[PDB]
């Protein structure tokens, strides 16, 4: 957030509102809705941007992923989730043992195929539970265990 | 250099040391009753045999039972005696075959290999691109100057 | 040990004054850290520079005021007081002979041991734009720590803000064996063991896994037991998929 | 290092060589005499009147050869036993830091009890018990196989030796770059 008096004059001047989403006031509603015309007085409407040079941008890109195990990926997760693979190996079950029994209840109390169960999308989400964490969890047992080996000589 | 004995202990010097110096080993009247000396010779032989055992599992791996008998100073029917108490004590553990005459070290395997025993090799790369990276501007110091 | 954390506002700081100052590569912008040494975890919360010059031709000659170092020290503890000095940074690609002689500057004002910490604005080659030693002596023997980085909530979110694996991994592991040849090679003709001695332990330190190459393989097997499983489900849903997408054509057909 | 103190002449480098070489008979740690002679000691000292150890006991402890060096001592250091001892450690730790990477090309580490008895010159019996007494010692580590002859003991003593690791690195850069083409580019390509 930021202020600035206008008061009397800074008119007769470029075009102040047309920049970014200006010329507002549908209803009461911009930014806190405790403003609506004067915020602290005639509203400045401010524009928060960013700019940076070919340096900056090439560090934050780089630099800046989740945390820090760069540069070699290979044995800095390597033993800690080949520690853990065997009770992830046990909990990963227990998501499948759930999965069928919220499909097998599904079509067995749906004698109709119509709506009055208020389940305007019913599938898609019981199935995407059964879709997305199946992807999840396949893909974090290959990929990570291509490189959890990879020992040759 | 008899506590530092039992970790090199093969018993082939045991019959020597306790003739030449036998202050407290052999021959003793002082704070000890008995009719003769058989009770310093029969006591001293049952801890000298456990710690020779000990320190066999934590060196051979595998051993002979004809070759251990005679590193025990012992027979056949003496080597399971002694061996015996040691594992159910729960003390160490051993490998005794009879027909095959094997004594190994039996190591365990619950450890689930790769699953555990894998930390022993995070440490061999874990300083090779510390120590190459403060070595690049080391060298270069030496070699300007 | 002790492990050094640099907080993405110091990092971007030293990198503001390089540019506004004109500085060419016969300058080299120097700083001060702030922050707490006094446990395990180094952290600097805070950096600036000072008018430093730097010649060439003497190694000897530098021009720094101990007057602004103070000062700027006492005066920004208005600001938060876990700021102290800890050490100093500077810039520049390489340590010149002109870095030795002005380490034991800041040791006066320094109770423990003090940080110094090399910024490059080029960064070139594998990673790390900033690294972190500490100078101690028994002749100088510096250290490098673990050069991690850690900032607060705020910070690390805004980052998030301005911004809106495998192939990487074996190219720049591929490389730490071409580094070090050049510096075997290079070493062994300045000679004519010591420092070598340190990358033969990392050297030594299948091969040694033929033990465990038998067991590994069983592994394998248990991991893609659970993989099979998984692809099974992702093929249930493809079928089921198939049906349901005639149940539209049968609407698009009969309406 | 010291450049700059302590200051010494040659009578007293031959007096300081004294303690330096006698710490290294019964000394089983932190290699060799070799290490005195890394230093500017040797060149600065006469070379005979038993200053001469360095010179021998170094290829004693390759060849073997137990009668060269008795022949030239006197009888105050050949009575006691124990340096007959502590010169068969060193003499069989150069070839047992070979057996994981130094020369040998394979990299594969396996010894038997024939393979050693010819190194170290001594029966199958006799280096059984030097293995064991070297681990005990915490020079070495690892276990010993009787019953399929095989001897596997842990990397622990460093060694000051280069040169023969170059071209076995080099192993491990060629190998692994030909999966950066075939492999690496496969991905990238996709």
């Amino acid at each position: 957030d930021a202020f600035r008096l206008i008061d009397t004059g800074a008119l007769i001047n470029n075009l102040e509102p047309r920049q970014t989403t200006s010329n507002t006031g549908l209803l009461n509603k911009a930014n806190i809705q405790a403003l609506i015309h004067g915020l602290n007085r005639h509203y400045y409407s401010l524009n928060i941007d960013y700019h940076k040079t070919a340096k900056e941008t090439k560090m934050l890109m780089n630099l800046h992923k989740e945390q820090w195990q760069s540069g070699l990926k290979m044995y800095d997760y390597e033993e800690k989730e080949e520690s853990n693979l065997a009770a992830t190996k046990s909990m990963v079950k227990i998501a499948e043992q759930y999965s069928k029994r919220i499909e097998e209840e599904k079509e067995l109390t749906e004698e109709e195929l119509k709506t009055r169960y208020v389940g305007r999308q019913d599938p898609k989400k019981h199935l995407s539970e059964t879709a997305d964490e199946t992807l999840e969890n396949n893909i974090v047992s290959v990929l990570t265990a291509g490189v959890n080996s990879v020992a040759i000589k | 250099s008899l506590v530092k004995l039992f970790t090199t202990n093969e018993l082939m010097r045991w019959p020597i040391v306790q003739k030449t110096y036998e202050p407290v080993l052999n021959e003793d009247d002082l704070a000890f009753g008995g009719e003769a000396n058989k009770h310093h010779w029969e006591d001293l032989q049952k801890r000298v045999i456990e710690h020779n055992l000990r320190v066999i599992s934590e060196y051979y791996s595998r051993i002979t039972l004809l070759r251990l008998n005679e590193l025990l100073d012992l027979t056949e029917s003496q080597t399971e005696t002694y061996i015996s108490d040691l594992v159910n004590q729960g003390i160490i553990y051993a490998k005794v075959n009879r027909p095959a005459k094997i004594v190994n070290f039996e190591k365990p395997k619950n450890s689930s290999q790769l699953l555990n025993e894998w930390s022993h090799n995070v440490d061999e790369l874990l300083e090779h691109i510390e120590t190459i990276g403060h070595l690049i501007t080391k060298e270069e110091i030496m070699h300007g100057l | 040990h002790e492990k050094v954390t640099i907080a993405p506002l110091v990092l971007l700081s030293a990198l503001d004054h390089y540019e506004r100052t004109q500085t060419k590569e016969n300058k080299r912008c120097v700083g001060v850290i702030l922050g707490d040494a006094n446990s395990s975890t180094i952290r600097v919360t805070n950096s600036f520079a000072l008018p430093f010059e730097e010649d060439e031709k003497n190694s000897d000659v530098w021009f720094l005021d101990h007057n602004y170092i103070e000062n700027m020290n006492e005066m920004c503890k208005k600001i938060n007081a876990k700021e102290k000095l800890i050490g100093w940074y500077h810039s520049g690609p390489k340590l010149r002979a002109s870095d030795l002689k002005i380490n034991e500057l800041f040791k006066k004002y320094t109770q423990n041991n003090p940080l110094l910490l090399i910024v490059d604005v080029k960064q070139q080659g594998v990673g790390l734009p900033t690294d972190a030693y500490v100078a101690i002596e028994q002749e100088k023997t510096f250290l490098h720590l673990p050069c991690t980085i850690e900032a607060e909530e705020a910070e690390e979110i805004g980052v998030e803000h301005l911004l809106r694996i495998r192939l990487t991994n074996q190219l720049k592991s591929l490389k730490g064996l071409q580094s070090k040849l050049k510096d075997v090679v290079e070493y062994l003709d300045k000679v004519i063991h010591t420092i070598l001695g340190k990358l033969q332990d990392v050297f030594n330190l299948n091969n040694l896994q033929k033990a465990l190459t038998v067991k590994t393989n069983d592994e394998l097997m248990v991991i893609y037991i659970s993989n099979l499983v998984r692809s099974i489900i992702a093929f249930d849903d493809l079928i089921e998929n198939k049906i349901q997408n005639k149940k539209i054509q049968e609407q698009r057909v009969k309406d | 290092t010291l450049e700059p103190s302590t200051s010494i002449t040659l009578a007293e480098r031959q007096q300081l060589a004294y303690d330096l070489s006698i710490s290294a008979l019964l000394g089983d740690k932190i290699y060799n005499f070799g290490e005195l002679l890394h230093h500017p000691i040797m060149e600065t000292i006469v070379n005979d009147s038993n200053y001469d150890w360095l010179f021998q006991l170094l290829n004693a402890l390759t060849v073997g050869d137990f009668d060269k060096f008795d022949s030239l001592i006197k009888v105050q250091i050949s009575k006691i036993p124990i340096l007959a001892q502590h010169e068969s450690f060193l003499r069989q730790k150069i070839c047992l830091m070979t057996l994981i990477e130094t020369v040998f090309v394979k990299n594969i580490r396996m010894l038997s009890f024939e393979d050693i008895s010819k190194a170290t010159h001594l029966p199958k019996d006799n280096v059984e018990h030097l293995v064991m007494r070297a681990i005990s010692l915490g020079l070495l580590k690892g276990s010993i196989d009787q019953v399929n002859e095989l001897v596997t003991i842990s990397w622990v003593q460093p060694r000051i030796i280069s040169g023969d690791q170059i071209t076995k690195m080099k192993d491990r850069l060629v190998e692994w770059n030909d999966q950066v083409e075939k492999l690496g580019k496969k991905m990238e390509a996709r």
